């Protein structure tokens, strides 16, 4: 079987990204944010704190496949801060006309403000290695791990959009979604992560420096994170471009044409248009911009989000030793 | 409006 879902925007910024997920007997449609960085499916759903929901729910007692998984219980938090903890049943979850049954569907009791407060957003479909999941006493697998028996090819892959409508799908590779050759690169599963070392990086048409950076690939991450001393030989190339202690980031002046940043894998050079990392203004009407490329020092680790991930064709290869190809596109 | 998605 193969499966294959439109992910949107959330907003102008392509802060996010949206996935429809059909949930229950019949189908509950939610819009997730599909989350290479954890390895919870959790959803807004009538058990949530009433004051704390403003989305679509999930009503496991309108479905006829769910159970309640008993004795089970999640919580997590996220980088940015957000959190949510509930209950656990298992249901039928479809994406893109690919069906797993027996998911853990995790139903929020509460979730934090920032998710309150984001009226696009119904929940998350986390796609890292299940040894991330939350759920206890038992972790549970995540979509993709329960849905790799019957794909074409233990693979998804992300297509995301600049400013525009992208794809994820399960089981195949689109041949025509990409230009040139995927390269794949090592994963190692030692964190959970789809974690990988990129063999280095170059700014606008400048050297390509050999310098191993390791890092994660998250789509549930807006912007490209990247050593302090990487992110100053970027923003060196940008004449007005300043770290800003109060905005918290590289800000540079709207007008700005930028360089290009590319990044390595393996042999093969991942090309980050200008315009890509130029996220956006820090306020409509503002003459400042935020960067799309910003130190990773406070995170702690390299993160690879959308800026970077939608700059090319990403393949999640799930064989028992997992890889992650890049294609340009 | 940058989302950080698992700590």
């Amino acid at each position: 079987s193969t499966g294959s879902a439109t992910t949107t925007p959330i907003d102008s910024l392509d802060d996010a990204y949206i996935t429809p997920v059909q949930i229950g007997t019949p189908a509950q449609t939610l819009n997730l944010d599909f989350d290479t960085g954890s390895s919870d499916l959790w959803v807004f759903s009538s058990e949530t704190t009433a004051s704390e929901v403003x989305q679509t729910i999930y009503t496991p007692s309108k479905s006829t496949t769910a159970k309640l998984l008993s004795g089970a219980t999640w919580s997590i938090s996220y980088g940015d801060g957000s959190s949510s903890s509930g209950d656990v049943y298992t249901d039928t979850v479809s994406v893109g006309g690919l069906t797993v049954t027996g998911q853990a569907v995790e139903s929020a009791k509460k979730v934090s403000s920032s998710f309150t407060e984001d009226s696009t957003i119904d929940g998350l479909l986390g796609l890292a290695f299940s040894t991330l999941n939350t759920v206890s006493p038992t972790q549970q697998k995540t979509f993709f791990d329960n849905a790799k028996a019957s794909l074409d090819s233990p693979v998804f892959t992300a297509d995301l959009g600049y400013h525009a409508p992208g794809t994820y799908n399960f089981g195949f590779i689109d041949t025509t979604a990409y230009t040139g050759s995927i390269t794949y690169t090592a994963v190692s599963t030692k964190q959970g992560f789809w974690e990988w070392t990129s063999t280095g990086y170059a700014v606008g048409s400048g050297t390509f420096k050999s310098t191993s950076i390791d890092g994660i690939a998250d789509t549930g991450t807006t912007l490209l994170y990247l050593p302090a001393t990487v992110v100053s030989a970027y923003w060196a190339q940008v004449s007005g471009a300043k770290s800003s202690s109060s905005v918290g980031g590289y800000v540079f002046p709207c007008s700005a044409t930028l360089p290009s940043f590319t990044f390595g894998v393996g042999s093969a050079r991942i090309v980050i248009p200008g315009d890509y990392i130029d996220f956006g203004p820090i306020s409509t009407g503002s003459s400042s911009c935020f960067g799309g490329i910003q130190s990773s020092a406070g995170i702690g680790i390299n993160i690879f989000g959308d800026v970077a991930l939608k700059a090319a064709f990403v393949v999640f290869n799930g064989a028992t030793t997992p890889t992650l190809g890049f294609a340009s596109k | 409006h940058p989302f950080a998605x698992i700590h």
